[PDB]
């Protein structure tokens, strides 16, 4: 598939295809490049493209390891905020799914693990690099996936409600209100809270919770 | 699974020879199933013109020396019936002293069969499987257990005299060194690699020596095994090791005169100013005795398992794993002579006494080789 | 299958995100306080701006090859510096010269005094965008300690006639410029 | 008329008479929590108070409840018991 | 004493400019000397970067000429056939040898000697190895490393000293490692293994510590080698003691309250002799015991009292309960498709309530029974700072729930033609079950949809739903041939009663209509039962019944998976009675069983005994419509027999058809050449069925555990029968007593079950080596979807 | 043209050999040479002697690197004693070497570490290989009676050639021929001296291998039987130790009656005894180096 040719064919043809839009051919010449030729004047160069076309090409394990060893390879290059804002997308890439969002279902009551680590990286790219090239985007997808999280926090407090664990309810809004308070998820939750607070018979701790929705449901 | 995929190809093939005389075979006589595959120290034993033999599930016999006839045959495999018929696992060759007739047994037992008519005068329980060869001197019978542990068993009963301890490492190769008799001690060798002397009265350690250089990685590099039987002249003890030195010490000081890169597990001989040896590959030399410097060396039998060699009509002979006998010339290795005896190959140490030859086949038959 | 052109530089996404509602802070009622945040998902308040969604270009930051022997090459704002070794000396200008000869470049200005020069306009045939950039640099070689080093810089980029001043197009295309210098070097060495 | 398997639902912590006797006015919250537990319900909107809430729905049988609510002052230390063994 | 003017480096390739300069002891300064570049090209080489090095002056230009240690371009492992090359590959990059990094010529018979160590750890001493260094173009090398490996080394003996109470033999049956392979034994081996060895060790002191022996120590252990290295022997010395019994249990400790229960896990008969493992059961009792009331880190320890002078043993055994653990949170790892309320409605541990394990094992086993997951476990994981709670995680694997069947039957020749299929059971991880179906050709149509909620109430409730419809007219109506058209709807709703059963009642409506039927013996008699007197010679007639019925069911489910199950029975009835109204009156009931049996401890081999029983019969004078009969073979009941092939076969009276084709193609009665009754091959079904089958499943010999979860071998023996209680013996004394049970047909072969990307495949070979005339066989057969 | 300054002549274990360290050695043995009157060879055989004497004065540095063995200023000032020959010629500067290297001072004291350095390392290493048993003593000492039994001083002339410890037959018969070859030259006429410097594998070839005045006693015994039957000038056939064959020439022999007077024999005899003990392991320690280590030479 690959050719014996020198590092410099070889990096012009892995560019060649990944400027044509084709990832898998180009995919094949720059593991060649890095494989082969692990230092020179094109290292790192193939890693960052090695990056990008496994994102694009729905490789995300891939992209996920070449991200990590580039990470703890060269912290200090100039251009890591790229290779943050990478790992946040194909970590917010594994938390999608196709028939799922081609029939319209809302996937917030699935596994939050991939979001969770999308904020980290998110979170991590924007305190670092303020100034970043990407930092609106991921300010964006933060809030993005803020909310999803409330979201799943609310559909599990929503579960024990119907099944009548009512400190399992409690539990689950004062850690919405602790976790993430401005949230929508957690102003739609606070209602489940004061009824499992009156489920129980307590009464004070009810009118504490109707206090707060009067006061900023208005 | 497969039978066709596991095979390496590193055996010499049968050297061609002129024979300047024709070996002949005087008798044969079978001796029960043999030693069989396992690795084992059986062999016979010529005392007083008699042949004393014996079979891993024990069948001792006794032929005559003359024409292979027998006088008396005995069975050690439960003759009381204690459990069913066990193999008694007889490893320890048939030994040949004061008319008693002690073999070792890998049960942990020794025995010590009668001249008379084999009646088991005393069996003695030791501290392992007795692989050793046994070794008769000053009134008490050595043995060497494979779990590292000298013992002494008294003669006339089969007390346990004495007994020493001897480090045993994680890995070895199969079989035990004989002691020798020496001036009243005894010079042993061990798994461990160190030679050790070993006063007959009780087991005060005399002194120690490393034998073995052991520069290797893993446990296969470090098989420092002394699975000889060290040799004792004029003062001075010649011992050989497993991918080790053929080193000689002082009887009593222990200190090293010289050493020199040759390993073996088979028993060399030392005869006048020099030393016949068979390397761990299957190679006959010949050395000197005051120092190393290999006399003549020969290795048209490499890689082909050889038997420990023996000293006859003044030249030496050496079994095959094929079977074959050959003679070489002690003065140079050009082969002297060649013979197919057996179909089954030969392992043991062949016996060479009183101007006699005998050997012992893989399957039992013990045979007699004249001119 | 079936493709679009611009299935490169883009999110492998669906840009929903950006419809996500704003955040709200609650309000404490009077005679009580709100559960203390852990702030283990806070947001900081960051005033820049920049593209989202599919106006973001993902394609990795083109970083100077140095492909003759260098070190610490760099990509400025708008402008490109490489650094090389193994005694070039003077010898350096012209090469670099003749090398942006090999382009058959319009070259307008070449000040050999002062080892500098500038272009009109050179244009990119490249099969990733769907309209093609062009830019006009001004190239120059100056000393350094024990050698000559070699500098690219871009007056400006433009697409369709009008000017773009994007970042990350001014450092593709510086990049773009560096490595042609770069391979030209290497070429004639 | 409900006529269908329902599990049972154990809600709270496990209370027992003895463990509500080991408490006492003046005991430190370390102390409490050492004799009862590490409380499942706290009080998160600005006050010092602890509710060991023990409910039972063994099924259609109907549901029992015992809340213990413990008032502590801003140093700690226990000021009020409130025990009701029984719901209204 | 020169000045040099410049320094020009040659033949670098990995190492910059920079770094060489940086290692050397000139600055392009001056004042230099012979011995200062001699001393460069020595701190070249102690870089250790170099093979060759050389300076040269070309007037005051100073050329260094280097040879870069050659890179490697690749490493290929020949000639190896028992290590693997990844494994072999991990182990030279280990030894620092890898693609790309320079390699010193000074160590390659080290790495050598190392691939040698490694095949000493994989039991072959006699082992070479060569390395092969073949020049390239860019100055790079491939690095070949020719494996020849040796004969390995095999076992020649295990030998065991010291032992009396029991033989050597019955001693050493138990070790993985074994001297000898019997004849039979193909697949077994005589390979020595250090880890095996240890085990076997374990095995030997667990068998005599469960047969009585508490002083038993093994004093030492010996491998040792063949000098020619091809052979292994094996010695244990061991000391037996003697026999000991039990004086008594007595525990201690904070036994939480729980001392009555915990006393009565420690009972004993007196004198009876010790065991090991039985003392670990009692632990492993006790901490199972503490666990369910929420005691998850108990410390048990017990310690036996001996008595040598008696020769007799009395556990003590200290209890320690600890804290009563809570349970914090519950959280679900994995479920990337299926919705979170799915999971977490099976468990039965609450989140905020004390913790007691068996709940949490109940939640796990409710989960594996579900089927939507591959693989389920648990954890339970400490808060960290908090001495009083837990959190309980469940990491699951899903499942391809759902499975496809497709197909295109004549094609073209008329018209257009196909088949199409899906089931799906968690619809789009909503936990829905969804199924549509449905056929197109000239001669049928046929339509069916399926939506089930399970948890219709959040207690279990189940509700669903279900429509059909099918037709047999032809297009246009080319002639008045058979028809059957029908359609109707069917409510079902499903409540639990136990862990384990649930109950089912619904309502169904069904409207049925033939019209020019074939005049046969049974098809007659039931018309005759519901009034109608239809002609016998001819084949104009029409019939038409609308039915209400009643449909009530019982499901018992215990078993292991809901996936090729290794343990459990699963249990289902089902029937139907019409409702009075009906133009229609019958009742039918149906019953399913499937039992599992493992016989490995790990589960591998499993026997299956799987049933099948069928009763219908009319109220008063009808009788059980033609249409709902019970039909067995194929690949769901009987395999190796036509589809719905077995039971009663058709009976024609003489009549004259509604077409006259010249191919002769009609039944036998066909009045042109037949004029008596006579019958066919032609199944028609019967309103009694019973079916068992009984399977042995072995584990897939030719594939690893990667996909051992996603192949199934058996090996079945399957009995079936079919027959019409009411067929009048009486008469047609000169025809098969098709009332008679005794026509049991029987099957035996292999089938084969692969979990696809389409769903279950099964494929299945079987001789029918009993059938009656009349009956279709088929070895070979091929299916798609939920068999049985 | 460009000229080759400096280049790596030699690969050894991880070190090198440098054009300027065999030039040097044939310089000074080309100097030697002339001093001595004794003609030497054609360029390629005496290079190939020096090369070899920097293999192994390179394997024996490296070794003295790895062990931590380092050298005084102190040692320098004593070995000037005998080195510059100052004893024999009163001038301190580097002037006397007006044969070459332009009288510079760091060369020659590198070169003087690279002897000290070698000397030490390789007395450290024989010393802690000899074994000394008090029955041998006694035995010399009992030997060394009867009015100084053989109190024959000798200065001898060897040439050692090479075989490796475990040789092949093939080899044994080759170094056979060569030894016998050369000692039939040795014996027909030819000048032991210009043998010794074209076929040798001692350390003593570049001096032509004379070992210096000696006592019969001394030698490890291999020479010692065939050389008590022997005149002045006299060439001795080929013997084995271990190391290989071994050719001895009698360059002069001076005897005496005269008789030390055991309380003083004693500490004599254990010196002769050192001293034989060392020669022989040594020989055997620097053949066993040569085997083992990592060499390439290069052309």
């Amino acid at each position: 598939e690959v050719p014996d040719n020198p590092p410099n064919e070889i990096y012009a043809t892995a560019q060649q295809k990944l400027q044509d839009g084709n990832w898998r051919q180009a995919i094949t010449q720059l593991e060649a490049l890095d494989n082969r030729y692990p230092f020179g004047p094109y290292s790192q160069q193939v890693q960052l493209d090695l990056i990008y076309a496994y994102y694009k090409n729905a490789d995300l394990p891939l992209a996920q390891a070449a991200i990590d060893r580039f990470i703890r390879l060269n912290p200090t290059h100039p251009n890591i905020d790229y290779v943050m804002y990478m790992r946040g997308l194909t970590n917010m890439a594994l938390d999608d799914s196709a028939l799922q969002g081609f029939f319209g279902v809302d996937r917030s009551d699935r596994d939050p693990q991939h979001a969770r680590a999308a904020f980290s990286d998110f979170s991590k790219l924007v305190r670092g690099y303020p100034n970043s090239q990407y930092t609106t985007d991921a300010t964006k997808r933060l809030v993005f996936l803020k909310d999803r999280l409330a979201k799943y926090e609310y559909s599990v407090a929503e579960y024990y409600t119907e099944r009548g664990a009512w400190v399992a309810v409690v539990n689950r809004v004062e850690g919405m209100l602790r976790d993430y308070p401005d949230t929508q998820a957690t102003r739609d939750a606070l209602p489940l809270m004061e009824n499992a607070y009156r489920q129980m018979q307590m009464n004070a701790q009810a009118e504490k919770v109707a206090k707060i929705i009067a006061a900023n449901s208005s | 699974l497969f039978n066709s995929e596991e095979d390496v190809v590193k055996m010499s093939p049968l050297p061609t020879v002129e024979n300047q005389f024709t070996p002949t075979t005087a008798w044969s006589t079978s001796v029960g199933s043999g030693i069989g595959n396992f690795y084992s120290n059986l062999h016979p034993a010529l005392a007083d013109n008699v042949v004393y033999a014996a079979d891993r599930a024990g069948l001792v016999k006794a032929l005559n020396a003359d024409d292979g006839k027998e006088i008396w045959s005995v069975s050690l495999a439960e003759k009381d019936g204690w459990f069913s018929k066990e193999p008694a696992l007889l490893s320890g060759g048939v030994t040949v002293s004061g008319g008693h007739v002690y073999i070792g047994s890998e049960k942990a037992q020794v025995y010590a069969l009668n001249t008379s008519d084999g009646t088991v005068a005393w069996q003695t329980k030791v501290a392992g499987e007795a692989l050793s060869r046994p070794v008769v001197s000053d009134g008490l019978v050595l043995i060497h257990t494979s779990n590292g542990q000298l013992q002494a068993l008294n003669e006339a009963d089969g007390a346990v005299k004495w007994t020493v301890n001897l480090d045993m490492p994680s890995l070895s190769l199969r079989g035990e060194s004989a002691p020798t008799t020496a001036f009243g001690a005894a010079v042993v060798g061990g798994d461990n690699g160190r030679v050790s002397a070993v006063l007959m009265e009780q087991g005060q350690m005399i002194w120690q020596q490393r034998i073995s250089q052991a520069t290797g990685s893993t446990e296969i590099d470090r098989l420092s095994d002394v699975d000889t039987t060290p040799v004792v002249v004029n003062g001075v003890v010649f011992a050989l090791a497993y991918n080790g030195n053929l080193t000689a010490l002082d009887l009593r000081s222990g200190q090293i005169m010289w050493k020199r890169e040759l390993g073996s597990v088979n028993d060399f001989i030392v005869d006048g100013n020099r030393i016949y040896l068979v390397d761990q590959n299957d190679r006959v030399m010949a050395l000197t005795i005051d120092g190393g410097v290999t006399l003549w060396t020969q290795s048209d039998l490499l890689h082909r398992l050889l038997t420990s060699p023996v000293l006859y009509n003044g030249n030496l002979v050496v079994g095959d794993s094929e079977g074959y006998l050959h003679w070489i010339n002690v003065e140079d290795g050009r082969f002297v002579a060649q013979q197919k005896v057996d179909s089954s190959g030969f392992q043991t140490e062949p016996v060479a006494a009183d101007g006699k030859l005998l050997i012992q086949a893989k399957d039992g038959t013990v045979y007699s080789i004249t001119r | 299958c079936s493709s679009d052109s611009r299935y490169k530089r883009q999110v492998s996404g669906d840009e929903a995100y950006l419809e996500a509602a704003p955040l709200a802070e609650l309000h404490a009622p009077a005679g009580m306080i709100l559960p203390v945040t852990s702030g283990d998902y806070a947001i900081p308040v960051t005033n820049g701006s920049g593209a989202v969604g599919k106006a973001l270009d993902i394609r990795p930051p083109a970083q100077p090859l140095a492909l003759v022997s260098g070190a610490r090459t760099q990509f400025t704002g708008d402008t490109a510096s490489l650094l090389v070794e193994n005694g070039r000396g003077n010898t350096l200008w012209p090469q670099v010269v003749s090398v942006l000869q090999a382009k058959n470049y319009t070259i307008t200005q070449r000040d050999d005094a002062g080892q500098t020069l500038t272009t009109d306009w050179v244009q990119w045939n490249r099969l990733d965008e769907d309209e093609q950039y062009r830019g006009r640099y001004q190239i120059s070689v100056k000393p350094q300690g024990y050698q000559q080093a070699v500098t690219v810089k871009l007056l400006n980029l433009e697409q369709a006639g009008k000017p773009v001043a994007d970042a990350a197009s001014m450092q593709r295309y510086s990049t773009e410029m560096m490595n042609v210098i770069s391979a030209g070097l290497d070429k004639s060495a | 008329e409900r006529v269908v398997y329902r599990p049972d639902i154990n809600q709270g912590n496990y209370l027992t008479a003895n463990d509500v006797s080991k408490i006492r006015v003046g005991m430190t919250q370390q102390q409490v929590a050492y004799a009862l537990g590490t409380p499942l319900m706290s009080d998160p909107f600005g006050t010092n108070t602890w509710f060991y809430v023990f409910r039972q729905q063994p099924g259609h049988e109907g549901v029992t409840q015992q809340t213990l609510t413990l008032t502590f002052n801003s140093s700690g230390v226990l000021t009020n018991i409130d025990n009701k063994p029984a719901l209204s | 004493g020169f000045v040099v003017k410049d320094i020009h480096f040659e033949g670098l390739q990995r190492v910059a400019v920079g770094a060489a300069l940086l290692s050397m002891p000139v600055r392009t300064g001056d004042t230099v000397n012979d011995e200062d570049i001699s001393n460069t090209i020595r701190a070249l080489f102690a870089t250790g970067n170099f093979e060759d090095v050389r300076v040269l002056r070309d007037g005051d230009t100073l050329l260094v000429q280097v040879k870069e240690r050659p890179t490697i371009a690749s490493i290929t492992f020949s000639g190896n056939k028992s290590v693997k090359d990844d494994m072999l590959k991990q182990n030279l990059e280990a030894s620092g040898v890898r693609v790309g990094e320079s390699l010193d010529r000074t160590t390659i018979a080290d790495i050598e000697k190392g691939l040698e160590d490694f095949y000493y750890s994989v039991g072959k001493y006699s082992a070479s190895v060569k390395a092969v260094v073949t020049p390239l173009p860019r100055n790079r090398v491939d690095l070949k490393l020719v494996f020849q490996e040796g004969v390995s080394a095999e076992i020649q003996q295990i030998n065991i000293v010291g032992n009396h109470a029991f033989t050597t033999d019955e001693l050493i049956s138990h070790f993985q490692l074994r001297d000898e392979v019997p004849w039979w034994n193909v697949v077994g081996d005589r390979k020595y293994q250090k880890q095996k060895l240890a085990g076997d060790l374990e095995t030997l002191r667990s068998y005599y510590l469960d047969r009585g022996y508490a002083r038993f120590n093994i004093d030492s252990t010996q491998v040792s080698l063949t000098p020619d290295k091809k052979g292994i022997y094996v010695t244990v010395n061991i000391t037996e003691g003697d026999q000991y019994k039990l004086s008594g249990v007595e525990v201690s400790g904070n036994l939480a309250g729980h001392s009555a229960e915990i006393e009565q896990l420690t009972k004993i008969e007196p004198g009876e002799l010790y065991n090991g493992t039985k003392v670990t059961k009692m632990e492993d009792d006790i901490k199972k015991l503490l666990g369910r009331y929420g005691y998850a880190y108990p410390r048990v320890q017990s310690m036996p009292e001996i008595n040598d002078a008696d020769k007799t043993v009395k556990l003590r055994v200290n209890v320690d309960a600890g804290n009563r653990f809570y349970v914090r949170k519950i959280r679900f790892e994995g479920n990337d498709t299926s919705k979170d309320a799915v999971l977490r409605r099976e468990m039965r541990q609450m989140e905020g309530a004390w913790l007691g394990s068996d709940l949490v094992d109940q939640g796990k086993e409710r989960l594996n029974r579900l089927g939507f997951f591959e693989t389920v476990d648990t954890d339970t994981q400490r808060v960290p700072g908090s001495p009083d709670q837990v959190d309980v995680v469940y990491k699951v694997k899903e499942r391809n729930t759902g499975s496809f069947n497709f197909g295109i039957g004549y094609g073209t020749e008329s018209g257009v033609s196909f088949q199409a299929g899906v089931q799906q059971d968690n619809w789009l991880g909503t936990g829905y079950a969804v199924g549509i179906n449905g056929t197109k050709n000239d001669y049928q149509t046929y339509a069916e949809l399926s939506v089930t909620n399970p948890y219709f109430t959040v207690d279990g409730v189940s509700l669903g739903g279900r429509l059909f419809y099918n037709d047999f007219q032809a297009d246009d109506a080319d002639l008045s041939d058979y028809t059957n058209k029908s359609y109707g709807t069917d409510v079902t709703l499903g409540f639990p009663i136990n862990e384990y059963n649930s109950l089912r009642a619904g309502l169904g409506y069904v409207h049925n209509s033939l019209s020019n039927m074939q005049p046969q013996v049974a098809m007659w008699r039931y018309l005759y039962s519901m009034g109608e007197h239809p002609s016998t010679s001819d084949q104009d007639n029409s019939f038409k019944t609308d039915d209400f019925t009643f449909n009530y069911g019982w499901t018992y489910n215990k078993l292991d998976r809901g996936y090729f199950p290794t343990d459990g029975s699963r249990v289902n009835l089902t029937g139907k009675v019409t409702i009075p109204g009906s133009d229609n009156e019958y009742y039918k009931v149906t019953l399913d069983t499937a039992t599992y049996v493992p016989i490995d401890d790990d589960h591998k081999w499993v026997v299956l005994g799987r049933t099948r029983w069928g009763y219908g019969d009319g109220l008063g004078g009808k009788e059980m419509p033609f249409y709902e009969n019970f039909y067995a073979g194929g690949s769901s009941t009987v395999r190796g027999f036509q589809s719905n092939t077995i039971g009663p076969k058709a009976v024609y009276f003489p009549h004259q058809a509604s077409n006259y084709d010249p191919d002769y193609d009609y039944e036998c009665a066909t009045q042109d050449g037949a004029k008596d009754l006579c019958k066919s091959d032609d199944a028609v079904g019967g309103n009694a069925m019973a079916v068992a089958s009984l399977e042995f499943i072995t584990p897939t010999p030719f594939i690893s555990d990667k996909y051992a979860n996603s192949v199934r071998t058996s090996f079945f023996w399957d009995m079936g029968t079919v027959w019409d209680t009411n067929w009048d013996s009486s008469q047609y004394s000169g025809y098969p007593d098709y009332s008679d049970p005794s026509n049991i047909r029987m099957s035996a072969g292999i089938a084969l079950q692969w979990m696809s990307p389409l769903g279950p495949l099964v494929f299945s070979y079987a001789q029918p080596f009993k059938k009656y005339d009349g009956d279709k066989a088929e070895q070979f057969q091929f299916n798609i979807g939920k068999t049985w | 043209a460009p000229q080759v300054v400096d280049k790596v002549a030699a690969v050894v274990n991880n070190g090198v050999v440098l054009e300027s360290d065999v030039d040097g050695l044939m310089q000074s043995v080309k100097l030697n040479a002339a001093q001595a009157r004794q003609q030497l060879p054609d360029d390629a055989t005496l290079r190939h002697q020096i090369m070899e004497r920097l293999i192994m004065d390179q394997i024996i540095l490296q070794m003295g690197q790895k062990m931590g063995v380092k050298i005084s200023d102190e040692q320098l000032d004593q070995a000037i004693a005998n080195i510059a020959k100052q004893n024999n010629m009163t001038l301190d500067q580097m002037r006397s070497r007006l044969a070459y290297d332009g009288l510079n001072y760091n060369t020659y004291r590198n070169q003087i570490r690279k002897e000290m350095i070698i000397s030490e390392v390789r007395n450290n290493e024989v010393r802690r290989r000899i074994t000394i048993l008090p029955q041998e003593v006694e035995s010399l000492a009992q030997q060394v009676g009867n009015q100084n039994d053989a109190s024959t001083e000798l200065n001898l002339s060897h040439i050692l050639i090479p075989l490796p410890e475990n040789p092949t037959s093939d080899q044994v018969n080759e170094a056979e021929s060569q030894a016998r070859a050369i000692v039939d030259q040795a014996r027909n006429g030819a000048d032991f001296g210009k043998l010794a410097i074209a076929h040798s594998a001692d350390q003593q070839a570049l001096n032509g291998g004379q070992m210096g005045w000696g006592r019969i006693q001394e030698l490890p015994g291999i020479f010692a039987q065939a050389l008590s039957t022997a005149k002045k000038g006299d060439i001795v056939g080929p013997i084995r130790s271990g190391v290989g064959f071994h050719i001895l020439k009698v360059n002069d022999l001076r005897g005496e009656s005269k008789n030390i007077s055991d309380a003083a024999q004693k500490d004599r005899a254990y010196r002769m005894l050192m001293n034989r003990k060392f020669s022989e392991e040594a020989a055997s320690w620097m053949q066993e180096q040569r085997a083992s280590a990592y060499v390439k030479i290069l052309s």
